[PDB]
């Protein structure tokens, strides 16, 4: 048997026909039963009558069993239309870059159209996930009537609901219209220092932000998570969005089109070939678009249930019974203090590795008052002082009575560089460092020594929490540092809150 | 089981097992029991 | 310690409750390795 | 100078009717600024035709505004989903006339539509106020499971969360399910009799045969339902007592042609008021770009209020659709509807017919039966529960305590 | 036993995004205000929004 799949593109890309026929071209036999005969084609543009008839043709002419179809402009409409058309023409359309590839919410029951992209429930997956893992747990929501919040609410109440993470979602707060005007002014008001989660359009994302920074909602705690619906197109950045603006994404830096292009074959092909293992053989396409056949049409074998399981040569590339796919492939970007996204974090097989283990600072605005309460403190493991241990497995943050504490753990000693893994420490001190936190009014970013132990001067070099102290890698060293006079001529110590001699300890 | 909330390992949902989700799934109508009265199972039962 | 072995019926409220402390978090992740299904094996193996 | 509107109608008199309208409201507003032409086309059986219809003979007309309706064959599968996408692709508003279903509600996928008549979601905010009348708290959802049926559940409960209160349960079937026992049987052992069902015309007559022999329709039960489910088939099949909706012109083709078009000529004028309005798009082929002053249209539309409008107040909400519509609460007595009260814009005002529930009876019934056979559970403990073995007469042996008295065993 | 949370002195607008950072920091109940009439109409009007 053969399989016909079509390819169309547009002229915005730069990759060429001859190049999309040998994209097909692996030669390790990637259909067992059958082979794929793919047809290229290129469109000057897309829009109703010209994407219909270009389908039509391809259906009539070439018998494409499939179809997988690349968008170069930034069109809602197109995903809509190719859906509506696969459900007048049995084709199993995928959408892979472009309009093609935003996610549309509810797709026609009896519509064999899937889309490269991750809807608004894994956005808000991925930002909750980014909140937990900085420890985020009180936040506000600030939505708008655009088409979809009710969802995004929903969703959002409903995790929270269902998670042992704290969640203290303070308020939901729904701007109408008239962001300026009243009305609104009065609820953005009541949100405080907190994570504060932005569903709306990009060119409503920029009037909403330029008023929350005229109501100073913008400063160095004011963390602004968003979904990919505002971000939009990366390459144009409004001079409203702060610094520090994280978003989620879908990925257009690594995932490539050609990759896009290999993985919609081999998912289609895949798909034919469970089928056939299953079923009999590959149903034949319809006749034609036009001239109102005289059937039910729907045909005895589909694809519908067979994309569902599908397991390409690494990647399991499979998608849900609404057309999403179950692994997106999602990456977190921020807006740096260059004025570009920098991707920072990614989201592969349901987990969020992210670069920054410890949240870096960002500077929202020229005119953001500088930062003077967040203070970097260090702290060495002490068995009854300092006492480290690793995330609780039940709620996947740091317990009660407990703080964050970042220990720079190396991959092996072979190489020479490590990774920031996010433990808990406790203990007396840091109890102590609790206390002070909340009676001096500063915030802390705890972090584990590793180039010393407690302090010491070997060639008039100091090591440990003293030599981070004296090198203004940290403004304090709270555990058990013992004050000395050497280490009081070169630091600075507090008064002494436990008294530490040097003892003698025998057996008895 | 006498009841504890614990995450079921699909969506990570909350749920109540023992006797604590037989009530809450309208399996059963009453617990006459030992079933101690903490703030945990109040918020979603009421007990005498 | 590994010699003094020690825990409770598992999924029931004093679960909850050592769960919940603050302080007793550590021996909590003492009992959550031995926890019995029922308090009759449990009172059994105390017999034993 | 001249204005085109473009109207997918379903017969020719329709299209006839419309221009008539046209004229009508050219007249009223006055033709010496601005000529509303008007062009027509009849529906196709064939959906992409249809597509390529709206291409070639609405939009290379460069018209602003499409009214789309029903055609005159009883399928009504998502008619104007063809007209709501290509006119959607330039964000050129669209009007539908008589299309009540509720996917078009959502603004995420139809870009540019607005309707006349509220969907068949909107049905629960009428049961709502009935349950505010009649003080019925406990209910049960019968809603199906395509998106007809979580619209209408997720709009009800929406309306409930402001009362602090949840429907008992919500029973989903998928649609065109023959046996349907399992989930009446679930919903029967409940306590709640107000129950209410929002579904399709077969699965409605299905779900009214398998309650017949179950016994759930008799003297007790309050069955609240929707336009579809009291029309067609399901009537015939229909439990006696039924409580259903109907909305007063949801399917008259001229009136809603007629405020539709009053309402769109009032915008255009308020439009062309406004500065740098952009022409609509000429041609589907040769021309990818939206239409710039679309969603201003839109915005206008939305915001348009028709003083006088043969349907009445002409008004959309937030969703695009038609906002306090009159639903003529309808009663089947005897084997035939009686209208019972109206549901007018807000609140639901009763006129001299009794309404005669389920069974005949002519008093309210009450919302639930509390159920006095509770189901216990317990856990094996010694001291508070013991638990033995039974003997093989399905008893256990009787004990006594110190004192003699017997020891009370279930 | 005072206990004087703390010291705000609006020298900037009201309106800015100074003098609302500051004015949300009062968490007291009692707050001792002292301006003009005309800066006391400005801030209890943005007290109250
Ligand atoms: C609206 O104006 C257009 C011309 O700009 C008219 O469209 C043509 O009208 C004639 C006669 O009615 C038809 O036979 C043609 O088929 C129409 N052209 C097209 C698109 O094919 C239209 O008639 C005007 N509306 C009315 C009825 O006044
Ligand atoms: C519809 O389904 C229900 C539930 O399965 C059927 O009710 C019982 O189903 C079991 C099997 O699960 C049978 O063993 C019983 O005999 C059924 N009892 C009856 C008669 O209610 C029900 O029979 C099904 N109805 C139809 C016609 O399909
Ligand atoms: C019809 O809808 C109106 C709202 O549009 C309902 O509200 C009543 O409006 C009348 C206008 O004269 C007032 O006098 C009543 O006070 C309003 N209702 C009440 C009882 O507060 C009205 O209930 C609906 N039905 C009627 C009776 O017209
Ligand atoms: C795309 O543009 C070229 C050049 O104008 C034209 O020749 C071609 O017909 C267009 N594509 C199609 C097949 O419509
Ligand atoms: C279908 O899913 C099952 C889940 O266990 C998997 O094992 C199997 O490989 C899948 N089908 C294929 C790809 O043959
Ligand atoms: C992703 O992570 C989960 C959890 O560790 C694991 O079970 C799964 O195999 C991983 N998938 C891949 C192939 O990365
Ligand atoms: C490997 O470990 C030794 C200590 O045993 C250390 O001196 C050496 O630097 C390590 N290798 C690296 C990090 O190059
Ligand atoms: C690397 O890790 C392994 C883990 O078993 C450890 O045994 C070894 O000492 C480490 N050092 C090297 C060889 O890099
Ligand atoms: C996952 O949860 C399901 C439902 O409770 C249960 O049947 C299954 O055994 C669980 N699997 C494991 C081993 O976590
Ligand atoms: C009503 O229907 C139920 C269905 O099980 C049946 O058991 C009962 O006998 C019927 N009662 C009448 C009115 O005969
Ligand atoms: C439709 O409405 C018009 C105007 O109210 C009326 O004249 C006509 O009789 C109605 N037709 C039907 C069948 O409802
Ligand atoms: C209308 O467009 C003109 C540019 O042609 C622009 O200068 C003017 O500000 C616009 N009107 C509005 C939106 O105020
Ligand atoms: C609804 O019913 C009233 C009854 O007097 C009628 O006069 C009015 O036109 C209708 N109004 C609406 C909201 O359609």
């Amino acid at each position: 048997p053969a399989l016909n799949i079509a390819v169309l593109l547009g002229h915005s890309h730069d990759v060429t026909e001859r190049e999309l026929r040998n994209l097909w071209g692996p030669e390790q036999a990637t259909g067992l039963p059958l082979d794929v005969n793919v047809v290229a084609l290129l469109m000057n543009r897309t829009d109703p009558k010209s994407l219909i008839t270009h389908v039509c043709d391809l259906m009539s002419g070439a018998r494409i069993h499939g179809l997988v179809f690349g968008d170069d402009t930034d069109q809602e409409a197109v995903a809509q239309m190719l859906d509506f058309i696969s459900s007048q023409t049995f084709i199993p359309i995928l959408g892979i870059h472009g309009g093609a590839s935003m996610i549309m919410a509810d797709k026609d029951p009896t519509s064999t159209f899937f889309q490269f992209g991750a809807s608004i429930q894994q956005q808000a997956t991925v930002m909750l996930k980014i909140m937990q893992d900085y420890d985020w747990h009180v936040f506000s929501l600030v939505t708008t009537i655009f088409p979809g919040y009710r969802d995004f609410i929903s969703f959002i109440k409903t995790t929270v609901d269902n998670s042992f993470v704290g969640w203290d979602m303070q308020n939901v707060i729904t701007l109408d219209t008239s962001f300026e005007d009243a009305k609104t002014q009065v609820q953005l008001k009541k949100i405080h220092s907190s994570v504060i989660l932005l569903y709306c359009s990009k060119d409503e994302a920029v009037l909403i932000l330029s008023e929350a920074r005229s109501l100073g909602l913008t400063g160095y705690d004011f963390f602004w998570i968003v979904p990919s619906l505002v971000s939009g197109n990366t390459e144009l950045i409004p001079k409203e969005f702060p610094s520090g603006l994280i978003s989620v994404s879908y990925d257009d830096w690594d995932y490539s089109l050609e990759a896009r292009v290999r993985d919609g074959l081999g998912i289609l092909t895949t798909a034919a070939s469970s089928m056939l293992e299953k079923f009999s053989y590959i149903p034949e396409a319809k006749a034609s678009c036009y001239g109102q056949a005289e059937k039910p049409e729907t045909p005895l074998h589909t694809l519908h249930q067979f994309m569902v399981n599908v397991t390409w040569d690494g990647k399991d590339l499979s998608f849900t019974e609404e057309g999403y796919q179950v692994h997106p492939r999602l990456v977190v970007i921020v807006l740096n203090k260059d004025r570009e996204w920098e991707k920072v974090g990614k989201w592969e097989n349901q987990t969020l590795s992210l670069r920054h283990a410890v949240w870096p600072r960002y500077k929202s605005f020229s005119d953001c008052e500088p930062d003077d309460n967040h203070l970097s403190i260090v702290t060495l493991e002490e068995a009854p002082f300092v006492i480290v241990e690793d995330i609780d497995p039940l709620t996947e943050t740091c317990v009660r009575n407990t703080v964050p504490c970042r220990k720079f753990v190396k991959i092996n000693n072979s190489t020479n560089e490590g990774m920031n893994v996010k433990k808990c420490c406790k203990g007396f001190c840091i109890d102590i460092l609790k206390k002070l936190s909340r009676t001096v009014k500063f915030t802390y970013d705890l972090y584990l020594v590793t180039n010393g132990k407690h302090g010491k001067k070997v060639n008039n070099v100091w090591n440990g929490m003293i030599g981070e102290v004296v090198y203004q890698r940290a403004v304090m060293a709270v555990g058990s540092l013992t004050i000395n006079e050497e280490r009081s001529e070169v630091v600075d110590f507090s008064v002494p809150f436990v008294e530490t001699g040097i003892s003698v300890m025998v057996s008895r | 089981k006498f009841g504890t909330q614990e995450r079921v390992n699909n969506s990570n949902k909350k749920e109540w097992n023992g006797m604590m989700g037989e009530l809450l799934s309208g399996q059963a109508d009453m617990i006459v029991a030992p079933l101690t009265i903490n703030n945990e199972r109040a918020q979603y039962i009421e007990f005498s | 310690s590994d010699k003094f072995i020690y825990a409770t019926v598992k999924q029931s409220s004093v679960d909850i409750y050592f769960r919940r402390q603050v302080e007793l978090s550590t021996m909590y992740r003492h009992m959550e390795k031995h926890n019995y299904e029922s308090a009759a094996e449990a009172i059994q193996a105390v017999r034993d | 100078k001249i204005v085109n509107i473009g109207a997918v109608l379903s017969t020719r008199k329709h299209e006839q009717m419309f221009r008539e309208a046209v004229n009508q409201a050219n007249k009223r507003h006055g033709s010496w600024k601005i000529q509303l032409n008007a062009t027509s086309v009849t529906h196709k059986p064939n959906a992409i035709q249809m597509a390529l219809s709206v291409c070639e003979d609405l939009i290379s007309s460069q018209v602003y505004a499409i009214l789309v309706s029903h055609p005159p064959t009883p399928n009504d599968h998502f008619t104007p989903t063809p007209v709501s996408y290509t006119a959607g692709f330039y964000r050129i508003p669209v009007l539908g006339l008589t299309t009540r279903m509720s996917i078009y509600s959502d603004k995420s996928i139809h870009l540019s539509f607005l309707r006349t008549v509220p969907p068949y979601s909107h049905q629960s905010s009428v049961w709502f106020e009935m349950m505010r009348v009649y003080n019925w708290n406990h209910i049960i959802l019968l809603v199906s499971d395509d998106h007809e049926g979580r619209a209408a559940q997720k709009r009800l409960e929406t309306l409930l969360e402001e009362r602090e209160s949840k429907a008992e349960k919500v029973l989903q079937f998928d649609p065109g399910t023959k046996n349907v026992t399992a989930l009446l049987m679930e919903a029967r052992e409940l306590e709640a009799r107000v129950i209410i069902l929002s579904a399709s015309e077969d699965d409605a007559a299905t779900v009214y045969r398998a309650a017949a022999m179950l016994n759930m329709t008799g003297s007790g039960y309050v069955w609240l339902v929707g336009e579809r489910e009291i029309s067609g088939n399901a009537l015939r099949y229909a439990p006696d007592g039924i409580i259903g909706l109907q909305l007063i012109n949801g399917k008259n083709e001229s009136a809603h042609i007629s405020d539709a078009v009053g309402v769109v000529a009032q915008a255009v004028h308020e439009l062309l008021e406004k500065e740098n309005i952009t022409d609509p798009p000429r041609g589907c082929v040769g021309n990818t770009n939206i239409w710039k002053t679309g969603p201003l249209f839109k915005r206008v539309l939305m915001s348009s209020k028709y003083a006088d409008g043969v349907t009445g107040r002409v008004e959309f909400n937030e969703d695009g659709d038609r906002k306090f519509a009159n639903y003529s609460i309808m009663n089947l007595q005897n084997r035939k509807l009686v209208q019972v009260g109206i549901y007018n814009g807000t609140h639901v005002i009763p006129n001299d017919r009794k309404i005669i529930w389920p069974g005949g009876e002519t008093e309210k019934p009450r919302g639930y039966q509390m159920s006095t056979r509770l189901k216990i559970v317990t856990i094996h403990q010694e001291p508070f529960v013991y638990v033995k073995p039974t003997m093989s007469d399905g008893t256990c042996k009787e004990e006594f305590t110190v004192n003699g008295d017997p020891v009370k065993k279930v």
